[PDB]
RNA sequence: UUCAUCUAGACAGCCGGACGGUGGCCAUGGAAGUCGGAAUCCGCUAAGGAGUGUGUAACAACUCACCGGCCGAAUGAACUA
RNA sequence: GUGAACAGCCUCUAGUUGAUAGAAUAAUGUAGAUAAGGGAAGUCGGCAAAAUAGAUCCGUAACUUCGGGAUAAGGAUUGGC
RNA sequence: CUCUUAAGGUAGCCAAAUGCCUCGUCAUCUAAUUAGUGACGCGCAUGAAUGGAUUAACGAGAUUCCCACUGUCCCUAUCUA
RNA sequence: GCAGUCAAGCGUUCAUAGCGACAUUGCUUUUUGAUUCUUCGAUGUCGGCUCUUCCUAUCAUACCGAAGCAGAAUUCGGUAAGCGUUGGAUUGUUCACCCACUAAUAGGGAACGUGAGCUGGGUUUAGACCGUCGUGAGACAGGUUAGUUUUACCCUACUGAUGAAUGUUACCGCAAUAGUAAUUGAACUUAGUACGAGAGGAACAGUUCAUUCGGAUAAUUGGUUUUUGCGGCUGUCUGAUCAGGCAUUGCCGCGAAGCUACCAUCCGCUGGAUUAUGGCUGAACGCCUCUAAGUCAGAAUCCAUGCUAGAACGCGGUGAUUUC
């Protein structure tokens, strides 16, 4: 968690599937928990871009299936509103498998990444293409 | 039995009863502590809520991620035509609390204020204060005894101001008259200042300045009789439940065999006195000034009021306060604006702010143009003519 | 404080107003309102939508 | 991790001004000298990489944190050198610690240095080859 | 309630001393009063355990009983309800 | 008339315009709708709702009592002139 | 070889809508399964027209999963009569 | 179920850091028995759902004391219930178990809270299958599948809403009493520092955000559409055209206003007195001692500040008060 991160609208609650944007071998990421979430009776925990989630891979190489891993959300597909007044969104939800230190089990991210997610994660920035 | 899963209570009980306020002017309950080593000055100010708009500005907040980067922020606009002093009220410390000792008024009063004392102004014989004024007869024989009476006694002096309603676009005609506590110095310079201001207006640059954190005291938008789902934030009940979902399921246990004061019920929502604190003043606008919507970065002469005019309000022709964010109450409602009761040093306060830009697009729709000029410059000429 | 222009209508986009969409290809789109955004997502062609900047140019109107 | 683990070598080429080589109290050619250096590890777990480097060297540059003083591993790496009959010289390192952290004064500092040297010679005399 | 100390100087506090056969015997890898068993004597004394603790790897080094200097009138212990 | 059609929808002949009314537009309801992102995480349980839907052309599995399974699955197309 | 009762559970099937113990054990499916499926079988108390085993097709039957779908839910808002 | 007392012993050494045998004194009424007092002219059974409040034997958060407390981490205890205590896989489950986030995933009560509040999965009628039992009808605290959940308009309580009387009327205020509220985390930095042989590895102050909760607000973005506002489309009827009707709002796109969303934005005060505990002076007792007199500090506590209502039988100031 190399940085502080301003709040952005949540769009990926638990149960959400997002595309796996890295060449790790995983085709998707099923979110089961989101790091840093708090508690409310009946409220599904949920992630936005930049958040560290706990996920499993439903479609992908067996070596990665049946196993819970941390992932970082890199695009979000649900309109959120930066501090400069813009409501923006991506065409899709997506994340990359990571390790708790914030490093990346992937090797190069495909597709755009959000500005907030890449300020938070250097190791993710090191592999990002177009950001914001 | 115990509960099963714990969850916080719904709704705040220090905001009860949730009834309708006694009047639509929310009582300004506490005034600031008086520092008497400073000039006689007002502590609050009446207002009229006009509407909201949007601004951009640089951000000076070192160590933030939006330091020196522009931000855009909602703002509320209060139409504040200068208010006219017409009275002085003095209160004494007593073992049962503050007691009003006497009131003394200006020699003459706008009929828009005298309207405050009638329910049928039109059919009256408008005799209110006709015979009081006669105490001004020779030299102010009686009135100067009272003013001395206040000076002798009177731990606290309050001045009776009233809004110049006629200077706004409302259909009202009947002004709002209010007490405002003089935090001056010496209960005497306080009441001289009152006499030296009878029927003399007080503008608002006297009272507030840019970046001053201030509180807003008004009466919440009414909403009528509300079910408990929306009124208290209760969980909407499952699709299958017979007899209704917008309900609380267990109005209470068997014992105490009484529905208790703490359980959400259906009833009135909105129309509650709210004192809301710490809204930074972003601009203090002059009516006797063109280019209210102008800024040192925008610099294109325009008023504050937006194209089409503030929706459900009208145009801004007077002094105005432009405060950051939002305030209790709807457009057209009287709005008391208190000076802050403590000296905030948060540095979210204390931050000098300079508007880069003030949106003035239409609010009656998806407003595309800042000024009728730039519409034409964009569109061209049109058939009806020009 | 550069204002931006609607990708579909060439309309002027003041701060805070409208929407911005990052397509898959990283291509950014700005929409001044909801209607302009809706049309584009219906895949409509602004050259055939009568009130847009880039329809008056293709019909040399007002120039 | 910022800890030397294997002791690794590097040979340094460096010059010396004409008046400096005059003081060299042993027969000495030229003005350029060749410094065959080894950077050693402090941790006891790696002491085997010190004896491995002290078998291949002739003198030893011993470093003492000025504020931490001479410490337990300073003591035992010295017993490694004097066993192998190796000449020492000392750098009292890390002094900017003493001016900042300790707000030290000039005498406060000098006397820090004295007892530190006193401490090393105690180690040097006890184990240096008679 | 029972038993003790005290102007022949108590209790408390402070202060000086706390020795010599001797590192006493069996042991112990080491055990010098002070891990532990067994012994519990003597000398020289105002008095100082073959040791009340702290301590050492073992000594050292402090400490206490014990004696004394100080002060000057009462005081200490164990029980009962 | 549309349409495969005694479907549904509109019309001609014929018949009826009968169900206590008026004014308001709170909560809660019953009945009918819609919903950003997520998509069963809700629940005993996908209950309820949603998605599908005609027709022309294409393509169609395990298994099978060889008859089926089959509108399997699954693609394409559809106005006007 | 033998005893109680005449015989002594064969072919099959199974923790089965039939297993007390029991959330059986093994495999599988899930991040996680008192659920499902496949196995195992000294089976409290399966078993051959009291029919056993198997079965295509059919089923407003009970049960598990998957795709699509969605206000069931996160978490509520809104409009109509 | 929970808590004491004695202290052989564990704790290398040492009873009581943390524990603790043989004994023995208690407390509690979310356990299960024992009884059979109330109810059999009828007090709706399990569990969940929802929601409020209460208890403390405190899981977390504040401040502390102890340690076999170096740091880090942990354990024991004190004031303390102010505030929070969750998302899921299997099960009807209560219970259990595992996944997972979390500061933490504490235990309980309120007719084993809560069915004219829901649900109806289980139990527990009648239909039906199986297994064992039985000659049989049938039985089973065994399995299995289907199986109608009724009324409020009355009284009170609670939520909101009016109101006679006080000489009339109107305006500005006072404040009794009641209520009250905020919560918790992370990153930077302090610092690779104190401490430590090393491995490791903090805290106060400062900065930026965040969680849960609260009260509002609608500039924006989004949702809603009988604006039936503009357009588009099918079928049919008005002879065609124009323009319309009907199709229960005919359907589709957009759609302003209003309403509204951690789906949106803004805002959530600071003085004092205290608890525990740490101290000062200081006797009791020539010393000592935080205590006996007196006294300094000091907690998510309490009282105020602030916020909400305003006694409809609490109050003040003030205006005008009927020619005929
Ligand atoms: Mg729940
Ligand atoms: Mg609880
Ligand atoms: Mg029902
Ligand atoms: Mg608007
Ligand atoms: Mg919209
Ligand atoms: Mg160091
Ligand atoms: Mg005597
Ligand atoms: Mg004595
Ligand atoms: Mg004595
Ligand atoms: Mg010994
Ligand atoms: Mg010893
Ligand atoms: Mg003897
Ligand atoms: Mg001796
Ligand atoms: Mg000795
Ligand atoms: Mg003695
Ligand atoms: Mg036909
Ligand atoms: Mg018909
Ligand atoms: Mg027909
Ligand atoms: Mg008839
Ligand atoms: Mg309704
Ligand atoms: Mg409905
Ligand atoms: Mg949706
Ligand atoms: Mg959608
Ligand atoms: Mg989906
Ligand atoms: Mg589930
Ligand atoms: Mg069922
Ligand atoms: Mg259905
Ligand atoms: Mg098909
Ligand atoms: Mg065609
Ligand atoms: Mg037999
Ligand atoms: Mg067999
Ligand atoms: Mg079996
Ligand atoms: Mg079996
Ligand atoms: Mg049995
Ligand atoms: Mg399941
Ligand atoms: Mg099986
Ligand atoms: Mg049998
Ligand atoms: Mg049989
Ligand atoms: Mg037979
Ligand atoms: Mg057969
Ligand atoms: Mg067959
Ligand atoms: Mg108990
Ligand atoms: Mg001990
Ligand atoms: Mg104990
Ligand atoms: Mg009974
Ligand atoms: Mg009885
Ligand atoms: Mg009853
Ligand atoms: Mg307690
Ligand atoms: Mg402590
Ligand atoms: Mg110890
Ligand atoms: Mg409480
Ligand atoms: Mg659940
Ligand atoms: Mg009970
Ligand atoms: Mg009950
Ligand atoms: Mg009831
Ligand atoms: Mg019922
Ligand atoms: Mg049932
Ligand atoms: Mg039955
Ligand atoms: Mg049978
Ligand atoms: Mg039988
Ligand atoms: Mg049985
Ligand atoms: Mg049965
Ligand atoms: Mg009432
Ligand atoms: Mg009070
Ligand atoms: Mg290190
Ligand atoms: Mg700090
Ligand atoms: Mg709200
Ligand atoms: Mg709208
Ligand atoms: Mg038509
Ligand atoms: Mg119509
Ligand atoms: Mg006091
Ligand atoms: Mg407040
Ligand atoms: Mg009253």
């Amino acid at each position: 968690a190399q940085g502080t991160k301003f709040r952005i609208s949540l769009g990926l609650p638990v149960g959400a599937i997002m595309n796996c944007a890295d060449n790790s071998g995983a085709r998707n990421l099923y979110i089961i928990a989101v790091k840093g979430s708090g508690s409310r009776l009946n409220r599904l925990p949920a992630a936005s871009l930049g958040d560290m989630v706990m996920a499993t891979v439903k479609k992908g190489k067996p070596e990665l299936r049946k196993k819970v891993m941390p992932a970082i959300v890199v695009r979000q597909a649900k309109s959120w509103r930066r501090r400069d007044g813009v409501f923006l969104y991506f065409e899709d939800n997506a994340g990359v498998i990571a390790n708790p230190k914030g490093e990346m089990k992937g090797s190069a991210i495909t597709g755009p990444v959000g500005k907030e997610c890449a300020d938070l994660w250097p190791r993710v920035a090191s592999n990002s293409g177009v950001v914001v | 039995s115990h509960r099963k899963y714990e969850a916080p209570r719904h709704g705040h009980l220090g905001f009860l009863p949730r009834k309708r306020a006694a009047s639509i002017r929310a009582r300004v309950k506490a005034f600031p502590k008086d520092d008497r080593s400073k000039p006689v000055a007002l502590t609050s100010f009446l207002g009229y809520k006009a509407g909201m708009t949007t601004i951009v500005r640089d951000l000076d907040r070192p160590g933030s991620k939006f330091h020196k980067r522009e931000v855009v922020e909602a703002v509320t606009v209060v139409d504040t035509p200068p208010v006219v002093v017409v009275g002085v009220v003095g209160y004494v410390e007593t073992p049962r609390g503050l007691r009003s000792l006497t009131t003394v008024w200006a020699e003459h009063l706008s009929d828009e204020v005298k309207r405050r004392f009638y329910k049928n102004w039109y059919k009256s014989k408008k005799k209110a204060f006709t015979k009081y004024s006669a105490k001004y007869a020779q030299d102010g024989a009686g009135i100067e005894r009272e003013l001395a009476r206040i000076k002798k006694y009177a731990s606290v002096v309050r001045v009776l101001v009233h809004t110049q309603i006629r200077k706004t676009p409302l259909a009202q005609k009947k002004a709002h008259l209010a007490e405002i506590q003089l935090n001056g110095g010496s209960i005497s310079e306080k009441v001289d200042w009152a006499r030296e201001h009878f029927e003399k207006t007080v503008a608002v640059d006297s009272v507030f300045e840019q970046n001053e954190m201030i509180d807003a005291i008004a009466v919440t938008k009414g909403h009528g009789f509300e079910g408990v789902t929306h009124r208290w934030g209760t969980k909407k009940l499952p699709r299958k439940t017979h007899r209704g979902l917008r309900k609380v399921a267990c109005i209470g246990a068997w014992h105490p065999a009484h529905v208790m004061w703490s359980v959400a019920r259906a009833g009135q929502r909105g129309y509650h006195s709210r004192t809301s604190i710490n809204h930074k003043i972003y601009r203090v606008g002059k009516g006797d000034d063109e280019a209210n919507g102008a800024t040192s970065f925008d610099r294109t002469k325009k008023t504050i009021t937006p194209m089409g005019g503030f929706v459900h309000y009208g145009e801004i022709k007077n002094d105005f306060i432009m405060v950051k964010g939002c305030i209790p109450g709807n457009r057209k409602r009287i709005v008391t604006l208190r000076k802050s009761l403590y000296t905030n040093t948060s540095r979210k306060a204390l931050e000098e702010v300079s508007l880069k830009w003030i949106d003035t697009a239409s609010k009656f729709g998806k407003g595309r143009f800042q000024t009728p000029a730039e519409k034409h410059a964009f569109m061209g000429t049109l058939k009806k003519d020009l | 404080m550069k204002v931006e222009i609607d990708s579909f209508s060439g309309a002027k986009i003041y701060p805070g107003r409208g929407t911005l969409f990052v397509r898959g290809d990283s291509k950014i789109f700005r929409f001044q309102n909801s209607k302009s955004a809706s049309l584009f997502k219906q895949r409509k062609n602004p050259r055939r939508i009568a009130w847009t900047v880039l329809f008056r140019k293709h019909h040399k109107k007002g120039i | 991790r910022g800890i030397t683990i294997k002791s690794t070598a590097i040979s340094l080429y460096s010059e010396m001004s004409d008046e400096d080589v005059k003081e060299i109290k042993q027969k000495t050619d030229g003005n350029s000298f060749l410094i065959n250096l080894i950077d050693s590890p402090g941790h006891v777990d790696f002491s085997s990489e010190v004896t491995a480097a002290l078998r291949v060297t002739d003198g030893a540059l011993v470093v003492v944190d000025t504020i931490e003083g001479v410490c337990v591993q300073t003591e035992t790496v010295l017993r490694q050198a004097l066993g192998e009959r190796i000449k020492p010289v000392v750098v009292i390192n890390k002094v900017d610690r003493a001016l900042l952290e300790l707000q030290v004064s000039k005498e406060d500092l000098y006397q820090t240095f004295a007892r530190t040297v006193e401490s090393v010679n105690v180690i040097v005399s006890t184990y240096a080859d008679e």
